[PDB]
C-alpha cells in the first residue's frame, strides 16, 4: 500500500520548451500541472525548482502569488564561525530534508486564490501555468557549444539533462519524486537543422511559420516520473535499428560509422532481457543518444539512455567492445527495472539497484561465459569487503541516524557520498544473488516477472493512481511476492545481510587426525573489527582428497570453533588411478608432494561466495599449488594465485609457470600468475638459475622460431593470447635484481618488442599494445642515485632512462601526428613522464602536465594530466599547484571532470589529518567550507566530493591547524 | 632543444575525435 506524502495528486503535465538559444545558453518555456487535490482546504502547493526563474504562475487561469527559497544554496551561514563536519553534515541534510519532495515539502511555495477555495474543499481539478526561464544554467541541462564558426549545427552544439536521481527541478519546476507518476507531453521548439530527443514517443513534428524552426511534440501515455524525464537536442545523426525497428540510435555528425558499428550487439540484449523476464520491452520506443562532455558514462531514463561518445568505437578497436556492450546492457537493465518499476520510498532502493545489477549479471554470464561471471562477481566482493572494512559498512534499507559511523547521513541520496552509492549498487546486486541462492534462479525470475506484469497491468489503467502505484515496488512488497512464489521467507537473510550492515571474516586452519582419519577444521571470526559482524548460519566447505570432491555443511554458532569433518581412503595412492575432481573428468595428478598420511589435497572455505565474506586459510603449499593447477573454479585458481606469493619455493614457480603455458585456462588467471611470478621470482634472487622470468616463454610463445629477440607480427585474432601477450612485459619489468637495478636483459627486451613492432598486417588496431608497452617501460624505472641533491641535467642523466626517455618522446611525438584510440599512448607517456619524475629522473616541473590539462584536450588526456597535478602537489607540497586544482574544480566548463579532480585529491590527498603540512592554513579551511557550503551547491555531486575531501583532510572534528 | 626535443602540448577543441577514432581504417 502506497499513500502519498504530497496532499495532491498529479495526474499530467505539459512541459512546452522554446527559445533554445545557444548563443546565450537560455531556454524559456511553461509547465502546465493537473492536480486532484486529496484534502480540502489544500491552499499551499509545494513544487520543486533549482535555477529557474519563475516569471507567473497561474492557477485555472488565475493569477497566484509564490514565493520561492532554496534554503541548500548555503546550506550554514556566512558568519557563523563553526567548522567541523557533523555540524555541515547535519545541516545540510536538514537542508535537502527542507526541499525533498517526498515528504511534503518542495522550493516553490504557491498559494491557492481565494476564489477556488470552494472550487479545492469539494475535491476537483487544478490547472497551474508555470511560465520560466533558465538564464544561464549551472549543471541544470548542459550546453555544449563549440567554438568553431557556422551555424549552430554546423559547429556542433547540443544540450542535455544531466545529474543523478532527482535532478529534474534543474531544468523545470515538477514533483521531482520518483512516487509522483503522471502522464506526459512534452514539446520542444528547436532549430530546423537540430533534432530534439526525449521520453516517450513522437507524435509529430511540424515547421514554424517561418520554416526557420520546428517543434517536436513527444507524448508518454505510460506514467513515469519527473526524474525520468529527458531531453537532448542536437544536430544528431539518425540511424534506425536494422534489425529492431523501434529503437533509433543518435549520434553527433561525422560519428555515423562508430554508431553503426557500436550499436550492432544492442538488439541481442534486448532479446536476452526480454526473454529471462517474460515481459516485452514496456516502452513504445528505444532512444540512444550519444554525446560529449556527459554527466555520467551511462544515463538511463524512461524510453531513453545517454551514453557518452567516448564509448563509440570502430571495428578494428579491441579491449574496448566488452566495456562499450556492457554499458548498452546495463543502461537497459535500468530500462527495465529503474525507470518502469520505481521506487515507492527513498529505502528500498537497494530492491531496484539490486535487480538490475543482478540481471545485468546474468547477461554477463550468458554473453562472456560462467568464468567471466564468477571473475566479475569475486571483485565485486572483493570490492565491498575493502570498503566495509576500511569505514563503517553499506545499510540496504536503512529505517528512519540507522548509520552513524560515517560522516554522512543516508536520508537522501543527494548526501551520499559517490563511492558509498557505487559500493551500494555492489552490494545490492551481491545481495539479490544470495537471494538468488536461497531460492533458486527460475524463482527469482518468476519474482521479476510477477512484479513486471503487475507494473504493466498498471501501467494501462487510466485511473489517477488507484491503480499507477501497483508500478512502484517496496521492500515488503517484493518479500511479499517472494513468499508468494516459494513458499519460504527469506527474513533471516534479509536481517543479516540487508538490515545489519557488515561482512564476516573467517580465519581457517585444519589439522588431519591420522588415527580417527578426520579433518579437524579451526574457523575463527573477526568480529571486534569496526566492518564486521557476527555470521551464525550454515556454511559451506569443499574437499578434495584423493577420492574426489566432497561438499561439507558445517553449522558454526556462537560458540564453536573445532569442527571435525569425515575423510575418505587413499587407494588411489595405492594404484595410479585418476583422481575425480570437482566436475565429472578425472586427471593425473603427481603426488610427490603431498603428504603421504593424509588423503586430502586442498580445502576450500565457502567455494561458491555464498556469504559476504574474506576468508583466510591456512593450507600447505603444495596444497595452494595443486589448487592453483587442478582446480575446475576460477576463483579458486585465483585465489590460490594469490596465496603463493607468501611460498616463494621452486614448486611454486614451476605451478605458475605451468599455468602461464596453459591454454584452456581462464586467460584472466594467467594475466595473474604473470604478475604472481614476477613477485616470485623478484623474492628468490641469488637462488634463480636461468634466464629472467617469462622472456624464455614469452619467445617460446609470440616470437618467431627462427630469431628468438624479434618478436612475430602483430597478429590480434585469438583475443586470449592477446591480452597475456600485452600484460607480459609489463609483469616481466618488474624483475627486480640483488641490486634494486631492473635487468638490462628485460629492459633490452622491452625495447626491442618496441622496435620490431610491425600491425600492417592484422585487422585490429595497436594502441592498447603499444599503450602497454609504455607502461611496461615505466615499471622498469628505478629510483636514481642522486648524490648532495644534484640538479637533474643531462650531465646526470641514466643510461638505462635515456633510452626510456627517448622512446617516451618518439611515441608522445608520434601521437601528435598519427593518434590511435582513446589516446592510450598520450596517457600511457603522460603516466610515463611522471613515474621519471617521481623518481629523480626529470626535473619536477608540473608545466608539461598543466599544458596538457587545459580544456580543448580529450578528456582521458585531462585525466591523467590532473592525476599528475595532483601527485606533484602532493609530493612538492605545491601551494600554487593545489591552488590551481581548486580553482580548477570551481570553474571548469565540463563538470565530469571537476568530479574526478575532488575524487583524485580525496584518494591521493595533499595532507591528511595527522600531518603537519605548511599547507594546513586558516585560508585552506575557509576555501574549503567555503567550497561545501557555496560555489558547488549546483551540482549534488561536487559537493559530496568537497564534504569528503574535507574529512580526508581535517576529519569528523574542529580542524586542528585553526586558532 | 638539440638532444631530445619535445614537441610542445597544444590544445585541440573536441579531444576524442582525435582521440577514439582510427586513423588506418
Amino acid at each position: 500500500g502506497f499513500e502519498s506524502p504530497r496532499p495532491y495528486k498529479l495526474t499530467h503535465q505539459v512541459v512546452c520548451i522554446n527559445n533554445i538559444n545557444f548563443q546565450r545558453k537560455s531556454v524559456v518555456g511553461f509547465v502546465e500541472l493537473t492536480i486532484f487535490p486529496t484534502v480540502a482546504n489544500l491552499n499551499r502547493i509545494k513544487l520543486n525548482s533549482k535555477q529557474c526563474r519563475i516569471y507567473r504562475v497561474r492557477i485555472n487561469d488565475l493569477e497566484a502569488a509564490f514565493i520561492y527559497n532554496d534554503p541548500t544554496l548555503e546550506v550554514c551561514h556566512s558568519e557563523s564561525k563553526q567548522r567541523n563536519l557533523n555540524y555541515f553534515s547535519n545541516a545540510y541534510a536538514a537542508a535537502v530534508s527542507a526541499v525533498d519532495p517526498d515528504a511534503g515539502n518542495g522550493e516553490l511555495c504557491i498559494k491557492v486564490p481565494s476564489e477556488l477555495w470552494k472550487h479545492v474543499d469539494e475535491l476537483k481539478v487544478l490547472k497551474i501555468h508555470i511560465n520560466f526561464s533558465l538564464d544561464q544554467p549551472k549543471g541544470g541541462l548542459h550546453f555544449v557549444v563549440p567554438s568553431v564558426e557556422g551555424s549552430m549545427a554546423e559547429r556542433g552544439a547540443h544540450v542535455f539533462s544531466c545529474g543523478y536521481q532527482n535532478s529534474t527541478r534543474f531544468w523545470f519546476p515538477c514533483v521531482d519524486s520518483y512516487s509522483e507518476l503522471c502522464t506526459w507531453k512534452l514539446e520542444f521548439t528547436v532549430d530546423a537543422a537540430m533534432v530534439a530527443v526525449s521520453n516517450g514517443d513522437l507524435v509529430e513534428t511540424v515547421y514554424t511559420h517561418d520554416m526557420r524552426k520546428k517543434t517536436f511534440h513527444y507524448m508518454l501515455t505510460i506514467p513515469t516520473a519527473a526524474s525520468n524525464i529527458s531531453l537532448a537536442i542536437g544536430p544528431f545523426e539518425i540511424l534506425v535499428d536494422p534489425y529492431m525497428h523501434e529503437v533509433t540510435h543518435f549520434c553527433l555528425p561525422q560519428l555515423l560509422p562508430l554508431l553503426k558499428h557500436t550499436t550492432s550487439y544492442l538488439h541481442e540484449v534486448f532479446e536476452f532481457y526480454e526473454e529471462i523476464l517474460t515481459c516485452r520491452y514496456p516502452y513504445s520506443c528505444f532512444k540512444t543518444v550519444f554525446i560529449d562532455e556527459a554527466y555520467v558514462e551511462v544515463a538511463a531514463y524512461a524510453s531513453m539512455s545517454i551514453f557518452s561518445t567516448n564509448l563509440l568505437h570502430s571495428a578494428m578497436i579491441i579491449d574496448e567492445t566488452p566495456l562499450t556492450r556492457r554499458c548498452l546492457a546495463q543502461s537497459l537493465a535500468q530500462q527495465f527495472f529503474g525507470c518502469f518499476i520505481s521506487r515507492m520510498s527513498w529505502s528500498d532502493e537497494w530492491v531496484l539497484k539490486g535487480i538490475s545489477g543482478y540481471i545485468y549479471g546474468l547477461w554477463m554470464k550468458k554473453t562472456f561465459g560462467v568464468n567471466e561471471y564468477r571473475h566479475w562477481i569475486k571483485e565485486e566482493l572483493d570490492k565491498i569487503v575493502a570498503y566495509e572494512l576500511k569505514t563503517g559498512g553499506v545499510l540496504l534499507h536503512p529505517i528512519f541516524n540507522p548509520a552513524s559511523h560515517l560522516h554522512f547521513s543516508i536520508k537522501h541520496p543527494h548526501t551520499l557520498s559517490w563511492e558509498y552509492y557505487s559500493m551500494f549498487q555492489c552490494k545490492a546486486h551481491l545481495v539479490m544473488r544470495l537471494i538468488e541462492n536461497r531460492i533458486s534462479m527460475e524463482f527469482m525470475l518468476q519474482v521479476f516477472n510477477k512484479l513486471l506484469s503487475l507494473a504493466s497491468t498498471a501501467s494501462s489503467q487510466k485511473f489517477q493512481s488507484h491503480m499507477w502505484s501497483q508500478m512502484l515496488v517496496s521492500t515488503s512488497g517484493f518479500l511479499k511476492s517472494i513468499s508468494n512464489v516459494s513458499g519460504k521467507d527469506i527474513q533471516p537473510l534479509i536481517k543479516q545481510w540487508v538490515d545489519q550492515s557488515g561482512v564476516v571474516k573467517f580465519y581457517g586452519s585444519f589439522a588431519f587426525n591420522r588415527k580417527r582419519n578426520v579433518l579437524e577444521l579451526e574457523i575463527k571470526q573477526d568480529y571486534t573489527s569496526p566492518g564486521t559482524q557476527k555470521y551464525v548460519g550454515p556454511l559451506k566447505v569443499t574437499v578434495q582428497e584423493l577420492d574426489g570432491s566432497f561438499n561439507h555443511t558445517l553449522q558454526i554458532e556462537e560458540n564453536s570453533l573445532k569442527h571435525d569433518i569425515p575423510c575418505h581412503s587413499k587407494s588411489r595412492r595405492n594404484k595410479k588411478k585418476k583422481i575425480p575432481l570437482m566436475n565429472g573428468e578425472e586427471v593425473d595428478m603427481d603426488l610427490s608432494a603431498m603428504d603421504a598420511d593424509s588423503p586430502l589435497l586442498w580445502i576450500r572455505i565457502d567455494p561458491d561466495m555464498s556469504v559476504l565474506r574474506k576468508v583466510e586459510f591456512e593450507q600447505a603449499d603444495f596444497m595452494w599449488q595443486y589448487q592453483l593447477r587442478y582446480e575446475r573454479d576460477v576463483v579458486a585458481q585465483q585465489e590460490s594465485i594469490l596465496a603463493l606469493e607468501k611460498f616463494p619455493t621452486p614448486a611454486s614457480r614451476l605451478a605458475l609457470t605451468d599455468i602461464l603455458e596453459q591454454e584452456q585456462c581462464f586467460y584472466r588467471v594467467r594475466m595473474s600468475a604473470c604478475f604472481c611470478l614476477a613477485k616470485i621470482a623478484n623474492s628468490m634472487v641469488s637462488t634463480w638459475t636461468g634466464p629472467p622470468a617469462m622472456k624464455s616463454l614469452f619467445t617460446r610463445m609470440f616470437c618467431c622460431k627462427s630469431c628468438p629477440n624479434i618478436v612475430k607480427t602483430n597478429n590480434f585474432m585469438s583475443f586470449q593470447s592477446y591480452f597475456l601477450q600485452k600484460t607480459m612485459p609489463v609483469a616481466m619489468a618488474l624483475l627486480r635484481d640483488v641490486h634494486n637495478l631492473c635487468p638490462k636483459e628485460v629492459l633490452t627486451f622491452i625495447l626491442d618488442l618496441i622496435k620490431y613492432n610491425d600491425n600492417r598486417k592484422n585487422k585490429f588496431s595497436d594502441n592498447y599494445y603499444r599503450a602497454e608497452m609504455i607502461d611496461a617501460l615505466a615499471n622498469s624505472v628505478t629510483p636514481a642515485v642522486s648524490v648532495n641533491n644534484e640538479v637533474r641535467t643531462l650531465d646526470n642523466l641514466n643510461p638505462d632512462v635515456r633510452l626510456i626517455l627517448e622512446e617516451i618522446t618518439r611515441f608522445l611525438n608520434m601521437e601528435k601526428l598519427l593518434p590511435s584510440y582513446r589516446h592510450t599512448i598520450t596517457v600511457s607517456c603522460l603516466r610515463a613522464i611522471r613515474v621519471l619524475q617521481k623518481n629523480g629522473h626529470v626535473p619536477s616541473d608540473p608545466a608539461l602536465f598543466k599544458s596538457y590539462a587545459e580544456y580543448g584536450h580529450f578528456v582521458d588526456i585531462r585525466i591523467a594530466a590532473l592525476e599528475a597535478v595532483v601527485d606533484y602537489t602532493k609530493v612538492d607540497r605545491s601551494y600554487e599547484e593545489l591552488q590551481w586544482l581548486l580553482n580548477m574544480i570551481q570553474n571548469d566548463p565540463v563538470p565530469y571532470v571537476r568530479h574526478k579532480i575532488l575524487n583524485m585529491l580525496t584518494k591521493n590527498p595533499p595532507f591528511t589529518k595527522n600531518m603537519e603540512s605548511p599547507l594546513c592554513n586558516e585560508a585552506l579551511v575557509d576555501q574549503l567550507w567555503k567550497l561545501m557550503n557555496s560555489g558547488t551547491s549546483h551540482d549534488w555531486r561536487l559537493r559530496c566530493g568537497a564534504v569528503d575531501l574535507y574529512f580526508t583532510l581535517f576529519g569528523l572534528s574542529r580542524p586542528s591547524c585553526l586558532p | 632543444v638539440s638532444t631530445f626535443p619535445l614537441i610542445a602540448a597544444r590544445p585541440f577543441t573536441i579531444p576524442y575525435l582525435t582521440a577514439l577514432l582510427p586513423s588506418e581504417l
